[PDB]
């Protein structure tokens, strides 16, 4: 932690890429609530049966068990017990958000929501 | 009176609670500032070895 | 009704407590329909089977009964067979609603509006 560096090479410092949240100009709306599990930033989140916020996990069970149905996006990272403030209405950037495996393309993750004040779009 | 008594009001009462400051008496100076973040470099030198 | 009183004596002439009904800030949006029983102010409301507004009765039914799905906030009281005024979108506190009975804690009662566009959630 306290060695210098000799030997020449390419300076590389950093590179960044803006991640553009929102894909729309509707109505952005908030709410936080007690997490159940680990949740990133941006990621989807459901909810358990215990009311907690727990990332969405579709064909979480023979009965779709609570989980299944996204109910908001993450604003900030939180550890379970911790409160996680989440997105309940706005249009999302498709891309930004974290989705679960097998929740691939874009016509799934519209699939995802539609009837809330949450809608994913395209950017252009 | 009869139909609905009339009221001469006195002035409001108002048990208005603050918190006063006592704590902030320790902490005078004020930086605002729009970096990142705040940073301390703290050094100890113990020149008392033999 | 006739006479004063020319005798000294108090009053405690009353109280007053505000009501929030607001708890955010999505759009607030209103629609009139026709009810089918009694609905007080700010009570939850459901569609029976008929179309009608109802107050909110989850465990309606095995197969579940229309009038088990929240659909608004009702704004003003009304009897059977009048107009009833009612949110269909906004941020709610509640607290100031009135919900059936056992839809007890908070958990709860947002449970009842995540696929809306209304939204329920605590004061500070």
């Amino acid at each position: 932690t306290s060695l210098p560096n000799y030997l020449a090479g390419n300076g590389d410092l950093g590179s960044w890429e803006p991640t553009q949240i929102f894909a729309g100009e509707a109505d952005i709306v908030t709410e936080g609530g007690a997490a159940g599990a680990d949740i990133e930033i941006y990621q989807v989140i459901a909810k358990n049966a215990a009311g907690a916020m727990v990332p969405h996990d579709p064909t979480a069970t023979e009965v779709p068990a609570p989980q299944s149905v996204a109910i908001g996006i993450a604003a900030q990272p939180a550890k379970s017990g911790q409160n996680v403030p989440y997105y309940i209405g706005g249009v999302f950037n498709h891309a930004a958000l974290g989705w679960h495996a097998s929740l691939d393309t874009l016509a799934k993750r519209q699939a995802v929501f539609d009837r809330t004040n949450i809608h994913i779009g395209n950017l252009y | 009176a009869g139909l609905y008594t009339t009221y001469q009001l006195l002035e409001v009462q108002r048990k208005l609670k603050t918190l006063p400051a006592f704590f902030l008496q320790w902490f005078p100076r004020q930086i605002n500032f729009q970096e990142d973040m705040i940073a301390f470099d703290k050094v100890i030198q113990d020149v008392t070895r033999v």
